[PDB]
RNA sequence: GACGACUGGGUUGAUAGGCCGGAUAUGGAAGCCCAGUGAUGGGUGGAGUUGACCGGUACUAACGAGGGCUU
RNA sequence: CGGCCCGUACCCUAAACCGACUCAGGUGGUCAGGUAGAGAAUACCGAGGCGUUCGGGUGAACUAUGGUUAAGGAACUCGGCA
RNA sequence: UGCCGGGUGAAGCAGCCGCGGAAGCGAGUUGUGGACGGUUCACGAGUGAGAAUGCAGGCAUGAGUAGCGAUACACACGUGAGAAACGUGUGCGCCGAUUGACUAAGGGUUCCUGGGUCAAGCUGAUCUGCCCAGGGUAAGUCGGGACCUAAGGCGAGGCCGACAGGCGUAGUCGAUGGACAACCGGUUGAUAUUCCGGUACCCG
RNA sequence: GAGGACCGAACCCACCAGGGUUGAAAACCUGGGGGAUGACCUGUGGUUAGGGGUGAAAGGCCAAUCAAACUCCGUGAU
RNA sequence: GGAGCGGAGUGAAAUAGUACCUGAAACCGUGUGCCUACAAGCCGUGGGAGCGUUCGUGACUGC
């Protein structure tokens, strides 16, 4: 019953996103929302916003309204287009700073 | 401390100005060789 | 000090595994 | 109350005194405030001591409370509205409840209120 | 005790705070009265304030077995 | 009755100028209150302004800026450097 | 140049199965791809890279590490999808020969209103000196020009110099100086010695 | 009531120490320190240009570069 | 909230979606077969048991 959504170009570094997505692999869909709800990390907000699209797609598109037999089948974060800007530092030099992005994908399947 | 560029428009038009470039024939070559190279701002 | 060599993939990943969040 | 180990709240010993004094001002003004967990723990013994002094009620104690809360209006309510309420209760005048972490700096917050 | 960790307690509860008392520390509160032209002094009174030390007191907050085989 | 042209916003001991930066630096001149004090020093205030430009805790070693040290008093050190 | 292939799927890329003594090959095959290739004999070469502290682009390691740029903010309410940072109120602290109010130089629209939160802000943002649209600077008396000249510059003729060019007279420019007539109060979101009110002054 | 006079803020400077040293800063910060009516400091406008300028003289300074600046050209120098 | 995405639709083709023909390598992930916590390793090579969606891995041992 694989239904999935994903957010692309989400402005949070891939490692910081993986820190949270590695909690929500293979648990009940609702039980995963109740974990991202009470999660200190700031990446848990975009991730839970994608976890809700997956359930919304499962209910609407494929007519699996009951969102309690679902578990996270797949969830992974892919690298995204990095932005590059500079920073003035001591003695006239400049060090680069990369503002990384990520592509978060979540897949819910029936148990 | 005090850096090596204190802007002053008056003193930058009496030194690199167009009127000054047209006074010395050595300076009119600078103007002409910038016209031929195609620059937009032809003199300071 | 400065890194003497590029850290091998095995050694890099041994460490980043330790940078994990805890289930609430 | 016993002093704090380690770094003082607000970055200085002077700031701490005025910080805890004004928090007590607000707690008596509204009866309940939401603030950082560490600040709530420091504020409990200070506020409870002030209530103890207000229970006695005499002019001398009113000076003593005034050394901490410079506001005469707040002290009036403390001696004439709050202290009568706690006439019978022997201590433990404040209740501390933990809430979720704050957004932005993930500081653990808490509610401290006067026990009804 | 850097953080983990270690130790004790978790309503069958004195773990911490508060509240009562002590011990300590300073050293004679505020108000009132008396004396003095005044600065000040005397009485009420080893007073008032007071943290960590001490005794009381519930008022506040307390994943993990089903035993391999051979001799 | 006529009296022309340019400037007139905004910043200016600075987040808008010169330093590549919202940079602990530099930037001519004018205004200049109260109390103590000789004073434009210094302490607290006025007119007026600021608290936004990463935070919350936690008594580790250690580093830096401050503070106090019994008895001795340069015995330290190249040197009373601090 | 002769002979051939191609929407019945060419080049290129990724495999699988075979082949050669090497550089390598397959008119074998599969997937991707979607319009150009194979081969005989010759002919030409910007014809083969792993190193030059080589050059350009992308991406790693150091590492979720150092730093986040000099003293204090707290609470209540509000807006809001979301608030430690945005608004309002209260309190507390700091500057105050200045963390206040102006001006020249410089900058050049950063000023005001409304809207936005993708890029920027060493976090955050509903906020911004950011982005978009619109608006805003009023002079007979303020500063300067139409008045004067200093240091100095240019310079008709002119002198000197092979050429280029150097100097300089009359003159003409050149404020940082001289001469010259307006003060108080009010107003807008943004301007005021400029507009408005009162009373003045100067030249024709 | 004179002074290249005395003490001492502004202003100019940089003797000592600590910090900073991939810094807040390609020369600064903190506390002391020197001059502080003069050979002083400073604004505006001028002016001296490379084997040359200027220099109370250190080969110092001449746009973060000076025992001979910088740019283009000879030039693909050797 | 938006961004973005899942269905749907256009298209011959939507991992051709205005970040867009082809889409290599470095680099980053998910799943999966094997090995790996008494071991000294220019990380390969010869011998070799075992396990498994000739092939993949490689206990142990020689160089």
């Amino acid at each position: 019953m694989e239904a999935r959504a994903q957010a692309r170009y989400i402005r949070v570094t891939p490692m910081k996103a993986r820190r949270v997505v590695d909690l929500i692999r293979g648990m009940d869909a609702t039980e995963a929302q109740a974990v991202l709800r009470f999660a200190p990390q700031a990446a848990s907000v975009p991730v839970k916003k994608v976890l809700d699209s997956a359930i919304a797609n499962a209910a609407h598109n494929y007519d699996h309204t009951d969102a309690s037999s679902l578990f996270i089948s797949e969830a992974f974060v892919d690298e995204g287009p990095t932005l590059k800007r500079f920073r003035p530092r001591a003695q006239g030099r400049a060090y680069r700073i990369r503002k990384r992005t990520s592509h978060i994908t979540v897949v819910v399947s029936s148990k | 401390s005090k850096r090596t560029f204190q802007p002053n428009n008056r003193r930058r038009a009496k030194t690199h100005g167009f009127r000054l470039r047209m006074r010395t024939r050595a300076g009119r070559a600078i103007l002409a060789t910038r016209r031929s190279k195609g620059r937009a701002r032809l003199s300071a | 000090a400065v890194p003497k060599r590029k850290m091998s993939r095995s050694n890099t990943r041994h460490r980043r595994s330790q940078w994990k969040a805890a289930v609430p | 109350p016993k002093p704090a180990k380690g770094a003082r709240l607000g970055g200085s010993a002077a700031h701490e005194k005025l910080l805890l004094a004004n928090l007590a001002k607000s707690l008596f003004e509204h009866g309940r405030i939401t603030t950082t967990e560490a600040k709530a723990r420091r504020l409990r013994p200070v506020a409870e001591r002030l209530i103890t002094k207000a229970k006695k009620g005499d002019i001398h104690n009113r000076r003593l409370v005034l050394q901490t809360i410079t506001d005469k209006g707040i002290v009036h309510t403390l001696f004439t509205e709050i202290a009568p309420r706690y006439a019978e209760r022997p201590g433990g005048y404040t209740r501390i409840t933990k809430i979720g972490n704050r957004r932005g700096d993930n500081a653990p917050m808490a509610v401290i209120e006067l026990v009804e």
